[PDB]
């Protein structure tokens, strides 16, 4: 229960943070957004792809 | 108790008193007790209790005969409270009230300090319709001339052109922070901790005004030029612009890849054709008006 | 949730009490505790005020004339 | 103590959370000055009354 | 609902006897207040002594009636019915002594009084006696005892109590006082009773407006404190 719910909370937090950090940008490069969120480039790329899809 | 250094105990003892309950005592003495309670609370650093006490004391009573000292002290205490909170516009309103006091008005130095602080706190206050109206009202004060640099700064913050932070500092740092015997510098921008915080806030206000000017005039300013004109590092300028955009203060689209800060809102085809139609209608109306004037001119010089 | 409340106030202390009180009684208890706090010129509600308000609200026998029970 | 605190500082009432202080009552002997109490307390505000 | 409050033997729709409650309320018609405080080794009761006429005889107005040398009573409420109940209580105590030897304990005495009142309330023949009967008296093996036992027929053991117009306020004051465990001494008991009465009535309590009666373990005989003793107790109370 804790694992699943905390994973869902982590997903929600990542979504909110990514949406917050892309509001000013219009063509932000992935490396800068990953650094802003303090996450691996691949993880942010995958999350952004899922969010768009 | 205060004379013995036990400020907390004195504040605790004086807070328990309910001056408003003492209806027998004269109104002036009640207001003095409220002011003393507010001063003790602010000394204890209980700003919430100070705010409650200040709300206890009315403002209409200050329109009386011998309430000059009471008004001065109450407005100084409220200035302290709102300075700790950080609301510069309320501080400016309080200093304007202080500057209106006849005792402050009569003496040259007192009103001069009040007006200097009012101009500085209008400058520091965030841009807004209310703040813009307050600046407009303060600017049209003939007495501002006696303080040249402060009125010059006030005008500079209303002119629609960029002011560079480096140039503004080189021009006004001596006159605004340190002062001179002929320039009685205020404590608003002093060297104390609050002084440095308010100096940084003034720099933030200057950069905000610069960004507003660019958004009004520019359409696509590179990040390098924006940073140069705002007197900030590229990353810091980008962060400030992003913070402004998130709050909805200004519209911008930071294209970090090419360093583009395009300001123009997207031009939907409907709006573009509407602008073209408005231009055509204005042209037609102006052509008719010029034809009417042309007929008049031909008529007169037969 | 809306009330300012305080750290030292543990609502679980009051919840477990065996007294049978309706939701209206709970709302009255909260309002009375807040108003007692405001009367003493305190903007923070503490345990003493909540306990006093709870004791006041729970009291509903009134007279009862002592023999009906 | 009943009509002054709510009027002067609604913020402290809203800060605590308890908004409504309404109610009140002056039960007692008939017409011993009941209206006057609502008049004497009308020293501040109580305009329409 | 309201049509069942004309006979004492008719039950109300919700299960109430309205006439008994009406008599309870009538208790207050006298406009007086009486309080009893049970000390560690003493029982003291103080009642208002109202004389709203210069021609009255203050010696004949006292509400503190001595049922027996060892048992005491203070009648609050209607004067005539209170005096009738006091006479009945004296008869009951005398009969108990004559039939069983040992003096009837206060609890038994006005338990008999309350049983009489209840038998009055059950069979609809007589209006219930609208007068609260507060009993005091030292009982061997049970220390001081004060029992209040009322028209409807309810008697209970009381550490402190009061009957009259200002009963709720006096009982609340006693509850605020009775809780801080302390030496319940004769002087302390009298002082607490007088203080409770003064605060409830909000009066300066001139010596001629109060009447006190105390029963103690050392002297287990009902004694009505004179003006001098009451004044001395009041002066001690003030300081
Ligand atoms: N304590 C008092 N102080 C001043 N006026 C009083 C007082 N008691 C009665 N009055 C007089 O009686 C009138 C008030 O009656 P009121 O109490 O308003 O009756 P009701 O309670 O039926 O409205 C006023 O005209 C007033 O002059």
């Amino acid at each position: 229960i804790i694992s699943t719910h905390l994973a869902k909370l982590y997903d929600n937090l990542l979504e909110q943070n990514l949406i917050r950090v892309i509001e000013p940008f219009s063509r932000v490069q992935i490396e800068h957004i990953s650094s802003l969120i303090k996450l691996s480039k691949a993880d942010v790329e995958r999350k952004l792809s899922q969010m768009i899809l | 108790k205060e004379q013995n250094g036990d400020v907390k105990e004195a504040a605790s003892i004086l807070q328990e008193l309910q001056v408003e309950t003492y209806g027998s005592m004269e109104k002036k003495e009640r207001v003095e007790f409220i002011l003393e309670q507010m001063r003790l609370c602010l000394a204890v650093k209980d700003y919430i209790r100070t705010q409650i006490i200040s709300k206890k004391i009315n403002t209409k009573f200050f329109q009386e005969e011998n309430t000059e000292k009471l008004k001065l002290k109450y407005y100084n205490l409220m200035i302290q409270l709102d300075q700790h909170e950080g609301s510069y516009l309320s501080i400016c309103k309080h200093y304007r009230a202080i500057y209106d006091t006849p005792c402050i008005q009569a003496e040259s130095e007192k009103w001069q300090q009040a007006l200097k602080s009012v101009v500085l706190y209008v400058i520091l206050a965030p841009f807004d319709n209310e703040q813009s109206d307050l600046v407009h009202r303060i600017s049209g004060d003939k007495k501002l001339e006696e303080i040249p640099k402060y009125k010059d700064l006030l005008k500079l913050f209303t002119t629609m052109e960029l002011m560079r932070w480096s140039t503004l500092v080189e021009d006004y740092g001596m006159e605004l922070r340190k002062g001179s015997l002929e320039s009685p510098a205020t404590d608003v921008f002093g060297s104390t901790e609050e002084g440095e915080k308010r100096w940084k806030d003034l720099k933030n206000r200057v950069v905000e005004h610069n960004i507003r000017i660019m958004a009004k005039y520019y359409t696509r300013i590179t990040m390098k030029r924006m940073a140069q004109l705002l007197d900030l590092s590229v990353d810091e300028s980008e962060a400030f612009l992003s913070n402004l955009v998130v709050n909805k203060t200004i519209f911008a689209k930071v294209d970090r890849l090419a360093g583009i800060i395009n300001f123009q809102r997207p031009k939907d085809p409907n709006n573009l054709l509407n602008d073209w139609s408005q231009k055509l209608n204005s042209l037609m109306s102006l052509v008719n008006k010029t034809t009417h004037l042309i007929a008049k001119e031909e008529m007169i010089h037969n | 949730s809306k009330m300012n409340l305080s750290e030292e106030v543990d609502l679980e202390d009051y919840v477990a009490r065996p007294d049978k009180i309706s939701g209206a009684d709970i709302n009255s208890i909260c309002q009375e505790s807040g108003m007692l706090a405001v009367r003493e010129n305190r903007y923070i509600v503490l345990a003493k005020d909540f306990e006093k308000a709870y004791k006041t609200v729970i009291k509903k026998d009134e007279q009862e004339h002592e023999f009906y029970k | 103590e009943v009509i002054e605190l709510p009027l002067t500082n609604p913020e402290l009432f809203q800060r605590v959370g308890i908004i409504p202080p309404k109610g009140c009552l002056l039960y007692g002997p008939p017409g011993t000055g009941k209206t006057l109490l609502a008049r004497a307390v009308a020293s501040q505000l109580d305009c329409n009354f | 609902s309201a049509g069942f409050d004309r006979h004492i033997t008719i039950f109300s729709p919700e299960g109430r006897l309205y006439q008994v409650e009406y008599a309870f309320k009538a208790i207050n018609q006298g406009g007086l207040t009486s309080v009893a405080v049970r000390g560690k080794d003493c029982a003291v009761i103080v009642t208002q002594k109202k004389v709203p006429d210069k021609l009255l005889d203050s010696s004949t107005v006292t509400h503190l009636f001595k049922i027996t040398e060892n048992i005491g009573c203070v009648m609050t409420g209607m004067t005539a019915d209170s005096r009738s109940q006091v006479q009945r209580a004296r008869y009951e105590a005398a009969n108990w002594k004559y039939k069983y030897g040992y003096e009837i304990p206060v609890d038994m005495l006005c338990k008999r009084i309350a049983d009489i009142s209840q038998v009055y309330t059950q069979n609809a023949e007589m209006r219930p006696l609208g007068c609260c009967m507060i009993l005091i008296g030292i009982d061997e093996e049970q220390g001081p005892q004060v029992y209040k036992c009322d028209p409807a027929g309810y008697y209970c053991g009381f550490k402190a109590t009061a009957a009259g117009v200002k009963q709720t306020e006096s009982t609340s004051f006693l509850e605020k006082k009775v809780k801080k465990k302390f030496d319940w001494t004769f002087e302390q008991t009298v002082e607490t009773a007088i203080t409770c009465l003064s605060t409830v009535l909000s009066i300066d309590f001139k010596p001629s407006e109060i009447e006190v009666g105390v029963v103690t373990v050392e002297n287990p005989k009902f004694r009505i404190l004179t003006e001098a003793e009451i004044d001395a107790h009041l002066v001690a109370l003030a300081e």
